[PDB]
């Protein structure tokens, strides 16, 4: 091998994906406000 | 023949046995490669002395 060029080993990069929503959206809040029941 | 002859009910049964899943709700992950490719050289060639 007189190239010995990276293949296979790069780099691992992990996109986010949760997520903490707030009960229903704001346009839901702002029409049906929350009581706490 | 002026009368109610029958009736629909808005009624739903309490899961405290797991009688119904529901929608189902998994994970995935896809995955892409970008390999970097290497580009043609440019020169600046300078007398060697």
């Amino acid at each position: 091998n007189y190239n010995e060029k990276s293949q296979r080993d790069f780099r691992v990069v992990t996109i986010g994906y949760n997520l903490a929503a707030s009960r229903q959206d704001e346009f839901a809040e702002r029409i049906y406000p929350t009581t706490v029941i | 023949d002026l009368a109610v002859i029958g009736f629909e009910l808005d009624t739903r049964f309490t899961n405290t046995n797991r009688r119904q899943r529901g929608h189902l709700l998994q994970t995935r992950a896809l995955q892409f490669r970008h390999p970097i490719p290497m580009h043609a050289p440019v020169t600046l060639p300078m007398d060697t002395m």
